[PDB]
Parts: C-alpha cells; structure tokens; sequence
C-alpha cells in the first residue's frame, strides 16, 4: 500500500534485506505481485 | 522579594527543558549504536550470508 509522491529521497545505496529486523514490517517481492495493482477501500455510505 | 524569587524560580524551571532535550538526544542515540567491534567485520560478508 505505497504512497504516490514521496517526501525524502533516501541516498545511501545499501543492502536492505540483510538488515531484516532493523524495522517492524517489510515485505519483498520480484515484480508484478498483482496485489499492489489492486484498488480496495472501506467506505461508509450514509449517516442518519 | 516574593516576585523576584518567583521570577528567579521560573527562570530555572523553564530552563531545564533545554538541557533536557540535550540529554534525551544522547539517551536515544546511545541505544541505536552497535559497538563498532561487532560491526566492522559484519559489513564485509553482506550479501553472502545465505
């Protein structure tokens, strides 16, 4: 569930996966996961 | 005298929130850093630890 326009361009060309546990949640794939290209949301239709 | 003491007291209480963040900065930076002894050789096997 990525953002569209970023805020800060990270510059350090560094390996990521080797530092797995450095942060909470992260998922990796190769390409065309077909989940990322899926629109989905939960709307409320009326207030009364 | 009462008001001058109150001023001289708020001057020291309000002050402490500068040294306070100066101390919290060290307190948080100290826990991130792994010892360099335990880090220098680790970054020479990267990508290979499969």
């Amino acid at each position: 569930r990525p953002a569209i326009l970023p805020s800060g361009q990270i510059l350090s060309n560094i390996e990521v996966h080797s530092h797995r546990a450095l942060f909470d949640i992260f998922k990796r794939f190769r390409s065309d996961d077909n989940n990322l290209y899926g629109a989905e949301f939960d709307a409320l239709l009326g207030t009364y | 005298r009462a008001i001058q003491q109150l001023a001289r007291n708020v001057q020291a209480v309000l002050d402490s929130f500068e040294r306070g963040t100066a101390d919290q900065m060290l307190r948080v930076l100290m826990e991130k850093a792994p010892p360099l002894s335990l880090l220098a050789p680790f970054t020479l096997y990267e990508g290979r630890l499969a």
